């Protein structure tokens, strides 16, 4: 728990931590899937300039 | 007459053959671009060179 009780909190201040550990795992999975198709799109953009 | 029949046709035959060589060169250069970019491997780039030769 990351706040002092009875205090004034601002909008967007982090209040707790809910042990990610699984959302971290599927974030790593989605990032790994992104990192190959991003390179494929970047390569096909260079190739489509003269219709390879 | 056989020599003149050869002279009248070998112009079009050589024009077609060197246009075929030019098209194979352009195909090989596009395959070399796909190899330099990263999409194709060396086995396909080498396969285009044999058709060029």
């Amino acid at each position: 728990r990351l706040f002092k009780e009875g205090s004034d909190v601002k909008a967007g201040q982090q209040l707790y931590q809910i042990d990610p550990a699984t959302y971290e795992a599927d974030y790593q999975s989605a990032q790994a899937n992104l990192a190959s198709t991003q390179e494929q799109a970047q390569r096909y953009k260079l190739l489509v300039a003269d219709q390879a | 007459a056989d020599g003149l029949a050869a002279r009248g046709t070998f112009t079009e035959q050589l024009q077609a053959q060197r246009d075929l060589v030019k098209a194979s060169d352009e195909y090989y250069q596009l395959a070399d671009k796909r190899y330099r970019t990263g999409v194709d491997n060396y086995l396909t780039l080498l396969d285009a060179q044999r058709s060029l030769f």
